């Protein structure tokens, strides 16, 4: 059974990458190198977030109708 | 019976008891006489409220003409009046009566065209594989399920309403 | 729906099937399927890279961390909160498509959370490893959690967005997610192309 499945029920504001956060202890660190080529509380939180983003959408709508002139 | 295709869209054929020897008052369809048993479900004993108009419309025995025919759905058991959705009579033989609230098996958008004849249904084993990682801009061409290859991502309400709002904000500049 | 959906050992549920009615129970406890406990114990044991736009800065600070470490002040006046907050105020209002700014905002939150724990695992060289160790030593005198947000600059931020795409493919994930990550990477680099003064 895989640990990550119930990890997303309590983690918030981290959506794009979640699988790499589990195996942060399975890989040992090393020195610097460079290649030669080079849900209730979280629900309320995301409702408040969504409200903020659609408000920002309202001012950006005002922004394009202002700059269109 | 003869070896034809039959998914869950087709209704089970009616037995002859409900078909030939179903008395005279009943007839093939409730289109005749007062039949108040169709307006009350045996699961809970309440009244089948129609989805479009919030009325059972059982009517009266002294005034049978005020009674409006209702039918249950074959998938979600949602009541629906025969006068709200354009339809003459009931659906007893053939495909199951799909109420006009479900996802169509095949849709048509004209740009020649794409059909998208659903993705059928996969039984519960290792081929049915799930992966929720991204909610925004997935471009997963539908075939989703709601939670609180033939992959089906765990889509929720928030992501659906988000990407719907995102798309109608893209398309209104056109 | 379906033909096999039971919290206990499945018996083609669509209540203990195949038994009398005087055995039912609806108590609320933990539920595990385990495929009928491995079929009653087998019947009782049988009975990708960054584009070439401004890649001079990585070879610029590659040599500069050998003896200078690109930072000499422990309470560095350069900070990431303002440069991350300006993203919602200059470019999300200008370059982002009309709609939701989430692809920048929750990215900012997630990258702050990643920077909260990226120390100790990669992104580190020996002398600034010693610097981080002594910072942890001076931050443990008041038993407070070490916030790396007030004491670290943005010099390692673009090196972090340079190292992450190679480790992105180390886990099992789809390809268009990595396409979104490289789109955000090119967006960040066109943001910082003519912002040559801030580091």
């Amino acid at each position: 059974k895989k640990i990550e499945s119930n990890f997303i029920k309590q983690n918030n504001n981290v959506k794009i990458f979640a699988k790499l956060l589990f195996n942060i202890d399975s890989h040992n660190p090393k020195q610097f190198q460079l290649p030669n080529y080079i849900t209730q509380i979280d629900e309320n939180s995301i409702k408040y977030d969504f409200f903020d983003k659609i408000y920002k959408s309202k001012m950006v709508q005002k922004r394009k109708l202002f700059q269109f002139q | 019976s003869r070896g034809q295709y039959s998914d869950e869209n087709d209704k089970i054929p009616l037995t002859d008891r409900q078909l030939f020897n179903t008395s005279y008052g009943q007839s093939i369809t409730k289109l005749d006489s007062y039949n108040p048993d169709t307006h009350i479900d045996s699961n809970s004993g309440k009244f089948l409220i129609c989805y479009k108009c919030n009325q059972t419309r059982l009517g009266s025995w002294s005034h049978p003409e005020n009674s409006r025919l209702i039918m249950t759905c074959d998938y979600c058991q949602t009541p629906w009046h025969l006068d709200c959705v354009p339809r003459a009579s009931f659906k007893n033989l053939g495909s199951k009566w799909k109420c006009p609230l479900h996802s169509p098996t095949k849709v048509y958008k004209k740009i020649n065209y794409k059909v998208w004849k659903k993705q059928r249904l996969i039984n519960k084993k290792n081929q049915l594989y799930y992966e929720p990682l991204q909610k925004i801009g997935y471009q997963n061409n539908g075939n989703i399920q709601i939670i609180p290859d033939f992959k089906i991502t765990q889509i929720d309400e928030n992501s659906i309403k988000y990407d719907f709002f995102d798309k109608i904000y893209k398309s209104k500049m056109v | 729906g379906g033909r096999c959906l039971a919290f206990h050992g499945p018996l083609m549920y669509e209540h203990y099937q195949g038994w009398k009615s005087s055995w039912d129970e609806w108590v609320g406890y933990d539920r595990i399927r385990a495929y009928n406990e491995e079929n009653i114990a087998m019947k009782k044991r049988l009975a990708l890279q960054i584009p070439i736009k401004l890649k001079s800065v990585l070879v610029d600070d590659w040599e500069y961390v050998t003896k200078d470490k690109k930072i000499c002040r422990l309470p560095a006046d350069v900070t990431v909160e303002m440069v991350l907050n300006k993203y919602e105020h200059e470019v999300s209002q200008e370059l982002e498509s009309p709609g939701s700014q989430s692809q920048l905002s929750e990215y900012c939150a997630g990258l702050k959370l990643y920077f909260d724990k990226c120390l100790g695992n990669m992104l580190l060289y020996r002398l600034e490893r010693l610097q981080y160790d002594e910072l942890l030593k001076k931050s443990s005198k008041d038993q407070k959690p070490l916030v790396p947000i007030r004491i670290y600059g943005a010099i390692h931020l673009l090196r972090l967005i340079s190292v992450l795409p190679e480790l992105i493919s180390s886990t099992t994930m789809d390809l268009q997610s990595c396409q979104l990550l490289i789109k955000q990477t090119e967006d960040f680099l066109v943001w910082l192309l003519m912002h040559v003064d801030e580091y």
